[PDB]
C-alpha cells in the first residue's frame, strides 16, 4: 500500500479539487485549495521535486490567505453555504466524488482503466530512473541556471511583474 | 477501595480548580479600584495563581466590583451565563451585596444575588485591598470542600 | 554642487533608513567591479568537479593532457590552495 | 518563429530550452537523450512531410522512451499471468524475487 | 528575590535539553554506535545502499573491513 | 429589429456613465463595553465601522 | 572571516567531489554487473511464467532499435519483493 | 499513460468545468482559476522531473509567476465590481447585453 | 526506535511549554516589583499543572453560532502544526534530517497562521472576526521580508539545511557579519509569533483575547500551548541562524547545553521585551515592515549577494 | 515513513486532548451560555456581514512580492555556477526590479490605508 | 524487434570487493593514484560504447586491480588504515575534517612500506 502513496496522494488532490470547484463559500474553497496544494506538494515531492513541491505549496498558502482576507470583505453572506446545504452545491460534490469513485475502483481492479484515454494502474513506481548518483539534485541544478541560462525569462518575468504593480493601481484607483 | 480512589481524584481537581481562579475582568465602580490594588505589587493576586482574563469564557470567578443598575442587570446576567462551569460569583462591597449607598434608589439593583448566585460576601464600602483578597481565600477553602466525585459515587 | 551635499542632510534627518539603503544597494553594485579577488569567484566555481572527467583516446598529439593524475601537466589548484 | 529575429540577430532567446538534447547545466543528460537526438539527426532538414512519413522508426522509438506505453503493457500482461498462476498454485517463484 | 525565578528556568531548561540528548542517544544506539549516516544527495543513498549489501546482515551500519577481503 | 425578449431593452446612457447606485453599504456595529478591559466597566459604546 | 572559512570549506568540497572521482569507476562496475544480473534473473523467471502463452516471445524489445536502452525500475524490479522494490524507488526521498 | 496522469488530468477537468459552470459569487470562479494552475503545475513537475530534463525545472516556476498575476489582476477587478455593487455576484455584470 | 525518538520530542516541548507560562509570569511579576506563582507549590513549580488540569476538566462552550467542524479542526491544526515545527530543528541531531528545512519551517509557519483565521471565522463572533483579520494584517506585513532576510543568510550558508548553518558557524557567529539581518529577524520572529509589542490579534485591551475570545477549556489550552511552543522554536531557530553553537560529534551533549542556554536567553528577552513596551497599531506594523525593513532588508539582499562574488568566499552547496 | 509517522503523531495527539477535552468534563448547556459573545449585549447584525478590507491594495501587491521570493530562493544555488557573469547581473536586476516596484507603489500613496 | 541480447550470468561472475563505505573513502586519494589505469581504461570504454554488455571484461580488471590494491595495504600497515577509516565510519557524514591526525599515519605509512 505504500507503493501506491503517489496514487493516494493524487486521489486526495482531486478531491480536494471537486471540493472547491462545486463552489461552496470561498472560505470553505479556499479550505480545499489548500488541502490540494499540499498533497500537490505531496505528488511532486516523489517524484524528486522537493523544492518545485514546497514551493507551490508555500506560494498558493499566501495566495489562499488573501482570499480569505478578500472573502470576509466582498464575497461573504449572512449564511455561507458548505456543500451539505445546497442541492446545486451537494450535486455538484456528490457527482465529482462518485466519478471518481468509480475510476479508482475500476483502475484497481483491472490494473487498468480506460476514462476515454488509457491508462496503466501498475503503479507510479514502474516509470522512475533505476539509476543515479551526483552531489547533487538535478532540479536545483535546473532552478539555479534560470540566472545563467534564462536571462530572457528573467527580464519578461520580472518585467511583468514590474507592470502588475503599476496594472493593480490603476485598475483599483477610479 | 473505589471510596478512597474518588476521595483523592476529588482532592486533586479541587486542588486544580482552586489554585488557579481566573476571574472575570470587570469593576463596576469604586471597588473596582480595591481590585486593582489587590493585583498591585503590595498584594499580588497573581501569587495564589489569580489571573484576571477578559473574555467570560476563558473565567472561572465573577467578581461583582460595584453598584449594579437597573441598565447593567442584563448585561450581568449575560456575562454570567457565558462563563463555563464551574463558576462562582464574589459580591464584593455593599452596593452589589444588597444595594449599599443607593438601596432605595430606582436604578439599583438591591444586591447582585438578586440576578446572579453569590458565593461570597465581601463587606465593605470598599472592602479594603486585603479585606477583597481575604474572601477570595475564603472561596479557595469552599471550594477545597466541595465533594463533587465522592456524592457521584454514592449517587 | 552644494545643492545635493545639502540634500544628503535633509533626507539623512528626516529618512535615514532610505539613505542607509541606498547607499548599501550602490556598494552591491559597484564593488564587484572594483575588486582584485571577483576573478577567483569564477575560477574556484569552475575547480570544483560534479561529474567525472572522462579520459581521452591518446592518439600521439596531445602532449598536453596528463597521462595519470599525478603528471604535471594539467591545470593547477595550488593558487586555491595558497589563496 | 514567426518573426525569425533570433536567427537574424544571432542571439539565443530561448532556443537553449525548447529540446531535452540540447546543453544543460553540468552535463546533466536527460532520460531519452539518445533517442530524441537520433529522431532529430534523422528528421533534420527533410522537412515535417517526410519525416511524418520517412522517420517513422526513431518517433516511434522516441514516443516509447517518454510514455513507455508499450513498456508497461508487457510487464502488465507478465504480472497478470503470474498472478494467474500463483492463484492456481502452478507457479513457485525463487527466493531473490 | 529575583534568584527565585531560577527554579522555573531551571526545569524548563533540562525540559529543552532532553530532546536534543535523546536524539544523539538514540541515533547511537541504533546505528550501532556511530552518528546516523545522512544522505542529502543520491550518491549517498548508493553508498549506504551498498553498505547495505556489503554488509551481508542487511544493516548499512554494520561495516566490513579489509578483514571482509578475500 | 423589436422583439418580446428585447421588449424592454432601453439605450446605453450617452456619455457610458451608467447612475451611480444607492447601495446601502452599511457598516458594521459593535458593543464597545460594558464589560470591556477598555470601557471601564460601565461604557456601551456603540461603533459603526468601515473595517 | 567568512571569507577565509568559506574558502576554506570549498577547499573541503574539492577534497569530498575527488574521493568520489576515485571510486566512481569501481562503482561503475559493479553497477554495470548488478544491472544485467538482476535483468537476466528477470528473463530467466518469466519464459517459465509464461510458457504456455500464445504468441509471447520471451525476452522480446519494445524498441525498434538494437542499442542498449537503460531499464526503468518496473523492468529491472519488476518481479520482486515490495521490500525492495520500495526502497529501491522511494528509499532516497523518504531517508529521514 | 502512468496511473498518477490519471487524476492529475481528472483534476484539470474538473476544475476546468468548475470554471464553465458559474454560480453567483465571482470569487469562487476565481478560485476555479487558481484550481486549474495548481493542477498544471503539477502535471508539468511530473513530466519535467521524470524525463530528467533538468532545464525545464524553472518551467514550473514561470507559470507560477504568471498564476499569480491573473490572481493579482481578477482580485483588483472583483474590489471594483464588490465596490459598484456592493457584492461580487456575476448576476449584476449585465448592463452590456444591449 | 523512532517513535520512541517521538515521543522524547514532544512530551518534552510540553513540560518546557507548561513552564514557560512560569518563568514569563515570575519574569513579569519581578520585573513589576511583584512575585509572580509562588503559592502553588514551592515557587510556584506547580501552577503550571494546576493550571493544565483545570482547563481539561472545565467544559468546553461550543458557541450556538459556530461552524462546529472548522472550530473543531482549528485548534488541533495549530498544536499539531507548532509540534511539527521542531521536528527539522538540529540540537544538534535533527529528528528529521531536510535537504529543504529551512523553506519547509516558512511553509509550516505560513499553513499555521490558517489556525487563526479559521478559529476567528468559526467563532461567528465579531470580536472573533475582527481579530482573525488582523492576523491576515500582520501577515502581509513580515512574510515578504521574513523570506528574504533567511535568503539573505542563507547565501553565506550555501545551502537551506539547517545543519549546514552548524557548520557555517564553525568560527564566528553569524551575529557579527550580518548584525543588520539579525536586527531584523528579531522583529520579525515577534511579529510572526504574535507576540508584544505586536500582540495585535488578541489585543486583549482592543478586543478581549481577539480571535480566540470564544474558546473555552481543553481547546482553548490547545491554543495557549501551541503559541508558548513557538516562542521556543523561534528562538531555537534563532539560536542556530545567528548564533552557532560548535558541534562535537564525540561528546554532542555539550552542543545541547550551551544550545539551550542560548534558546532561554532568547526566549527570556521576547519576556522582557514585553514588559517594556506598549503596543503597535496594526496599521502601524504593515508601515514598520513595508517602509523601513523591506527596503533594508531588499538593499542588503543585494549585498549578500554581491559580497560573496567580490570576496571569492562563496559557500560550499555540500 | 519516518515523516509520516512523526505528522500523524502530531495530530493524533492534538485530536486526543480535544476529545479528552470534550467529552471528559460534566456539560451544562442551555441557550444563553451558547450564544454570541458581544460585552453583555446582545450582537447587532450578523458575524457574516461584510468587513472592509482598507489594506486591499497592499494584499494584492503581497501576492506579487510573494512571487518574487520564489525567483531568488534558487540565488544560494544559483552563486555555484562557473558563469557568475551573467547570475549577478540577473540576480542584482530582479532584487532592483523589485525595489523600483515598492518605490513606485510608495510614491504613488498606493501603501497609505483607504479612508 | 528481436530479443534483448544478455549476458550469460556465468560471465556476470566476479570475486566483489566487499569493503563498505568508510573503506573506501578512506582509501580514495591512494586508490586514484594507483589504480588509475585499469579504471581510466575502463570508463572510456564506458563512454565510447555506452553499453554496459560489452565494457565487461574491462569492468573484470577494474576489480582485480582494486582487489590488489587493498591487498598491498592488509599486507603491510593494516593497523593506520583501520585506525583511519574507522573515524571516518564514525562521522554522519563520512568528513575528511574529522580526523588529519588519524589520516596522517595512514599516510605516511605508505609512503615508507609501500
Ligand atoms: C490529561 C489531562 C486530563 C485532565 C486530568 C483529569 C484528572 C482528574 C480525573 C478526572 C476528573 C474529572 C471529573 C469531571 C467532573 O467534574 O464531573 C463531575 C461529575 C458530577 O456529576 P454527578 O455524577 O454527581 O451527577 C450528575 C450531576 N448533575 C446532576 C448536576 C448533572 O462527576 C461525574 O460524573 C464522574 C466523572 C468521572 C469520574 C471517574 C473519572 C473518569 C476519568 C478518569
Ligand atoms: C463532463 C460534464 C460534467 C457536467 C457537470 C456535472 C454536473 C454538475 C451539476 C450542475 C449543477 O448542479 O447545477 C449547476 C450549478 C448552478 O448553481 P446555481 O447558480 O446556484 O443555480 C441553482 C441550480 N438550479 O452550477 C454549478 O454549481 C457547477 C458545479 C460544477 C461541479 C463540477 C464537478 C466536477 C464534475 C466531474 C465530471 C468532470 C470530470
Ligand atoms: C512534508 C514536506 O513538505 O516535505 C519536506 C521534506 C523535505 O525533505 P527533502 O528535501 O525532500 O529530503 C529528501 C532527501 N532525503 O520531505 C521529505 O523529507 C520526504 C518526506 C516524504 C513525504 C511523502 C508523504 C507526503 C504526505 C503528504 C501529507
Ligand atoms: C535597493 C533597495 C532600496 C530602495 C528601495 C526603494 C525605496 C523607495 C524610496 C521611496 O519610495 O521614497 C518615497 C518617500 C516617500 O515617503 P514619505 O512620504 O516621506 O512617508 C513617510 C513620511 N516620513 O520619499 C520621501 O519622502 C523620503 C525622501 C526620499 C528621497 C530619496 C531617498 C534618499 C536618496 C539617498 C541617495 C543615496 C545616498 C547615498
Ligand atoms: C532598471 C534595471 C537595473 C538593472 C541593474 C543591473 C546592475 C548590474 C551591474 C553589474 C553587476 C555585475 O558586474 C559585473 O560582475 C562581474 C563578475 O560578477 C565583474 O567581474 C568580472 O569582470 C571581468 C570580466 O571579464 C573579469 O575580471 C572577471 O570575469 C570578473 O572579475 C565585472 O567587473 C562586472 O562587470
Ligand atoms: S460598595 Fe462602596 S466603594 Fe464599592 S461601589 Fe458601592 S459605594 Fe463605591
Amino acid at each position: 500500500m505504500m507503493l501506491y502513496i503517489v496514487f493516494i496522494l493524487s486521489v486526495i488532490f482531486v478531491m480536494g479539487f471537486v471540493g472547491f470547484s462545486s463552489k461552496p463559500s470561498p472560505i470553505y474553497g479556499g479550505l480545499g485549495l489548500i488541502v490540494s496544494g499540499g498533497v500537490g506538494c505531496g505528488i511532486v515531492l516523489n517524484f524528486g521535486g522537493s523544492f518545485l513541491g514546497l514551493m507551490v505549496f508555500l506560494i498558493y498558502l499566501g495566495g489562499m490567505m488573501v482570499v480569505f482576507g478578500y472573502t470576509t470583505a466582498m464575497a461573504t453572506e449572512q449564511y455561507p453555504e458548505i456543500w451539505l446545504s445546497n442541492k446545486a452545491v451537494l450535486g455538484a460534490f456528490v457527482t465529482g466524488l462518485l466519478m471518481e469513485f468509480f475510476m479508482v475502483y475500476y483502475v484497481l481492479k483491472d490494473k487498468e482503466v480506460e476514462v476515454v484515454f488509457e491508462f496503466n494502474g501498475l503503479g507510479d513506481w514502474v516509470i522512475y530512473d533505476t539509476g543515479d548518483s551526483g552531489f547533487f539534485s538535478e532540479e536545483a541544478m535546473g532552478i539555479a541556471a534560470l540566472y545563467s541560462y534564462g536571462t530572457w525569462l528573467v527580464i519578461v518575468t520580472g518585467w511583468s511583474l514590474l507592470i502588475g504593480v503599476v496594472v493593480i493601481m490603476e485598475i483599483t484607483r477610479g | 477501595r473505589g471510596e478512597y480512589v474518588v476521595a483523592k481524584l476529588d482532592d486533586l481537581i479541587n486542588w486544580a480548580r482552586r489554585s488557579s481562579l481566573w476571574p472575570m475582568t470587570f469593576g463596576l465602580a469604586c471597588c473596582a479600584v480595591e481590585m486593582m490594588h489587590m493585583a498591585a505589587p503590595r498584594y499580588d493576586m497573581d501569587r495564589f495563581g489569580v489571573v484576571f482574563r477578559a473574555s467570560p469564557r476563558q473565567s472561572d470567578v465573577m467578581i461583582v466590583a460595584g453598584t449594579l443598575t437597573n441598565k447593567m442587570a442584563p448585561a450581568l446576567r449575560k456575562v454570567y451565563d457565558q462563563m463555563p462551569e464551574p463558576r462562582y460569583v464574589v459580591s464584593m462591597g455593599s452596593c452589589a451585596n444588597g444595594g449599599g449607598y443607593y438601596h432605595y434608589s430606582y436604578s439599583v439593583v438591591r444586591g447582585c444575588d438578586r440576578i446572579v448566585p453569590v458565593d461570597i460576601y465581601v463587606p465593605g464600602c470598599p472592602p479594603t485591598a486585603e479585606a477583597l483578597l481575604y474572601g477570595i481565600l475564603q472561596l479557595q477553602k469552599k471550594i477545597k470542600r466541595e465533594k463533587r466525585l465522592r456524592i457521584w459515587y454514592r449517587r | 554642487a552644494e545643492r545635493v551635499a545639502a540634500f544628503l542632510k535633509n533626507v539623512w534627518a528626516k529618512e535615514p533608513v532610505l539613505v542607509a539603503s541606498f547607499a548599501i544597494a550602490g556598494l552591491a553594485v559597484i564593488l564587484p567591479t572594483l575588486s582584485p579577488y571577483t576573478k577567483y569567484s569564477l575560477m574556484i566555481n569552475r575547480a570544483t568537479p560534479y561529474n567525472y572527467p572522462v579520459p581521452l583516446r591518446d592518439d600521439g598529439n596531445m602532449p598536453d593532457v596528463p597521462s595519470h593524475p599525478q603528471d604535471p601537466q594539467g591545470p593547477s589548484l595550488e593558487w586555491l590552495k595558497r589563496l | 518563429p514567426f518573426f525569425d529575429v533570433q536567427k537574424r540577430l544571432g542571439v539565443d532567446l530561448d532556443r537553449w530550452m525548447t529540446i531535452q538534447s540540447a546543453e544543460q547545466p553540468h552535463k546533466i543528460p536527460s532520460r531519452c537523450h539518445a533517442f530524441e537526438k537520433e529522431w532529430i539527426e534523422c528528421a533534420h532538414g527533410i522537412g515535417s512531410i517526410r519525416a511524418e512519413k520517412e522517420c517513422k522508426i526513431e518517433f516511434e522509438d522516441f514516443r516509447e522512451c517518454l510514455l513507455r506505453q508499450k513498456t508497461m503493457k508487457r510487464l502488465h500482461a507478465i504480472r497478470r499471468q503470474r498472478e494467474k498462476l500463483i492463484k492456481e498454485g502452478k507457479y513457485t517463484p525463487p527466493p531473490h524475487h | 528575590m529575583w534568584f527565585e525565578v531560577l527554579p522555573g528556568i531551571a526545569v524548563m531548561g533540562v525540559c529543552l535539553f532532553i530532546p536534543g540528548m535523546a536524539t544523539a542517544r538514540i541515533h547511537r544506539f541504533s546505528n550501532g554506535g556511530k552518528e546516523k549516516r545522512v544522505a542529502h544527495y543520491p550518491y549517498q543513498w548508493y553508498l549506504m545502499e551498498r553498505d547495505r549489501r556489503v554488509s551481508g546482515v542487511n544493516r548499512s551500519y554494520v561495516s566490513k573491513g579489509l578483514e571482509n577481503i578475500d | 429589429y423589436p422583439t418580446k425578449e428585447t421588449a424592454h431593452w432601453k439605450p446605453p446612457p450617452w456619455n457610458d456613465v451608467d447612475p451611480p447606485k444607492d447601495t446601502l453599504v452599511s457598516n458594521l456595529t459593535l458593543n464597545f463595553g460594558p464589560q470591556h478591559p477598555a470601557a471601564h466597566g460601565v461604557l456601551r459604546l456603540v461603533m459603526e465601522l468601515s473595517g | 572571516s567568512m571569507m577565509k572559512w568559506n574558502r576554506e570549506r570549498r577547499r573541503l568540497q574539492i577534497e569530498d567531489f575527488e574521493a568520489r572521482i576515485a571510486l566512481m569507476p569501481l562503482l561503475q562496475a559493479e553497477k554495470d554487473r548488478r544491472v544485467l544480473q538482476m535483468l537476466r534473473e528477470n528473463l530467466e523467471e518469466e519464459a517459465t511464467v509464461m510458457k504456455d502463452v500464445p504468441g509471447w516471445k520471451v525476452g522480446e524489445s519494445v524498441f525498434h532499435t538494437t542499442r542498449w536502452v537503460t531499464p526503468m525500475m518496473g523492468e529491472l524490479y519488476g518481479l520482486r519483493a515490495s521490500e525492495e522494490v520500495l526502497s529501491a524507488t522511494y528509499g532516497f526521498i523518504w531517508y529521514t | 499513460m502512468s496511473m498518477v496522469y490519471m487524476n492529475i488530468m481528472m483534476a484539470f477537468t474538473v476544475s476546468l468545468v468548475g470554471l464553465l459552470m458559474y454560480r453567483s459569487h465571482l470569487m469562487s470562479s476565481l478560485l476555479c482559476l487558481e484550481g486549474m494552475m495548481l493542477s498544471l503545475f503539477v502535471m508539468a513537475a511530473l513530466t519535467i522531473l521524470n524525463s530528467h530534463f533538468t532545464l525545464a525545472s524553472m518551467m514550473p516556476i514561470i507559470l507560477l509567476v504568471f498564476a499569480a498575476c491573473e490572481a493579482a489582476l481578477g482580485l483588483s477587478l472583483l474590489v471594483m465590481v464588490s465596490n459598484t455593487y456592493g457584492t461580487d455576484y456575476v448576476q449584476n455584470l449585465n448592463l452590456l447585453q444591449c | 526506535m523512532f517513535m520512541i525518538n517521538i515521543l522524547m520530542l514532544i512530551i518534552p516541548i510540553l513540560l518546557a511549554v507548561a513552564f514557560l507560562t512560569l518563568v514569563e509570569r515570575k519574569v513579569l511579576g519581578y520585573m513589576q516589583l511583584r512575585k509572580g506563582p509562588n503559592v502553588v507549590g514551592p515557587y510556584g513549580l506547580l501552577q503550571p499543572i494546576a493550571d493544565a488540569i483545570k482547563l481539561f476538566i472545565k467544559e468546553p462552550l461550543r458557541p450556538a453560532t459556530s461552524s462546529a467542524s472548522m472550530f473543531i479542526l482549528a485548534p488541533i491544526m495549530a498544536l499539531g502544526l507548532a509540534l511539527t515545527m521542531w521536528i527539522p530543528l538540529p540540537m544538534p541531531y535533527p529528528l528529521i534530517n531536510m535537504n529543504l528545512g529551512v523553506l519547509f519551517m516558512l511553509a509550516m509557519s505560513s499553513l499555521a497562521v490558517y489556525s487563526i483565521l479559521w478559529s476567528g471565522w468559526a467563532s461567528n463572533s465579531k470580536y472573533a472576526l475582527i481579530g482573525a483579520l488582523r492576523a491576515v494584517a500582520q501577515t502581509i506585513s513580515y512574510e515578504v521580508t521574513l523570506a528574504i532576510i533567511l535568503l539573505s543568510v542563507l547565501l553565506m550558508s550555501g545551502s537551506f539545511t539547517l545543519s549546514t548553518l552548524i557548520t557555517t558557524q564553525e568560527q564566528m557567529w553569524l551575529i557579527l557579519p550580518a548584525w543588520p539581518l539579525a536586527m531584523m529577524w528579531f522583529i520579525s520572529t515577534l511579529a510572526e509569533t504574535n507576540r508584544a509589542p505586536f500582540d495585535l490579534t488578541e489585543g486583549e485591551s482592543e478586543l478581549v483575547s481577539g480571535f480566540n475570545v470564544e474558546y473555552a477549556a481543553g481547546p482553548f489550552a490547545l491554543f495557549f500551548m501551541a503559541e508558548y511552543a513557538n516562542i521556543i522554536m523561534m528562538n531555537i531557530f534563532t539560536a542556530i541562524l545567528f548564533l552557532g553553537t560548535s558541534h562535537n560529534p564525540h561528546m554532542p551533549e555539550l552542543y545541547t547545553i550551551n544550545f539551550t542556554i542560548k534558546s532561554l536567553l532568547l526566549t527570556m528577552s521576547f519576556l522582557w521585551i514585553r514588559a517594556s513596551y506598549p503596543r503597535f497599531r496594526y496599521d502601524q506594523l504593515m508601515h514598520l515592515l513595508w517602509k523601513n525593513f523591506l527596503p533594508l532588508t531588499l538593499a542588503l539582499c543585494m549585498w549578500h549577494v554581491s559580497l560573496p562574488i567580490l570576496t571569492s568566499g562563496i559557500p560550499p552547496q555540500t | 515513513m519516518n515523516l509520516m509517522l512523526a505528522l500523524l503523531t502530531n495530530f493524533t495527539l492534538a485530536t486526543l486532548l480535544v476529545i479528552i477535552a470534550f467529552w471528559l468534563p460534566q456539560l451544562n448547556v442551555y441557550s444563553e451560555k451558547t450564544s454570541p459573545y458581544e460585552c453583555g449585549f446582545d450582537p447587532m447584525g450578523s458575524a457574516r456581514l461584510p468587513f472592509s478590507m482598507k489594506f486591499f491594495l497592499v494584499a494584492i501587491t503581497f501576492l506579487l512580492f510573494d512571487l518574487e521570493i520564489a525567483l531568488l530562493l534558487p540565488l544560494p544555488w544559483a552563486s555555484q555556477t562557473a558563469n557568475l557573469n551573467t547570475m549577478l547581473t540577473m540576480a542584482l536586476f530582479l532584487i532592483i526590479l523589485l525595489a523600483v516596484s515598492l518605490a513606485y507603489e510608495w510614491t504613488q500613496k498606493g501603501l497609505e490605508w483607504t479612508e | 524487434p528481436g530479443i534483448v541480447e544478455l549476458p550469460s550470468l556465468e560471465d556476470l561472475k566476479v570475486q566483489e570487493v566487499k569493503v563498505s563505505s568508510s573503506v573506501l573513502k578512506a582509501a580514495a586519494h591512494h586508490y586514484g593514484a594507483q589504480c588509475d589505469k585499469p579504471n581510466k581504461e575502463f570508463m572510456l570504454c564506458r563512454w565510447e560504447e555506452k553499453d554496459p554488455r560489452r565494457c565487461l571484461e574491462e569492468g573484470k580488471l577494474v576489480n582485480q586491480c582494486a582487489l590488489e590494491f587493498f591487498r598491498q595495504i592488509k599486507r603491510h600497515c593494516a593497523e593506520p588504515f583501520t585506525e583511519y577509516w574507522t573515524c571516518i565510519d564514525y562521522s554522519g557524514l563520512q568528513l575528511f575534517r574529522r580526523c588529519r591526525k588519524q589520516q596522517a599515519q595512514f599516510d605516511e605509512c605508505v609512503l615508507d612500506k609501500l
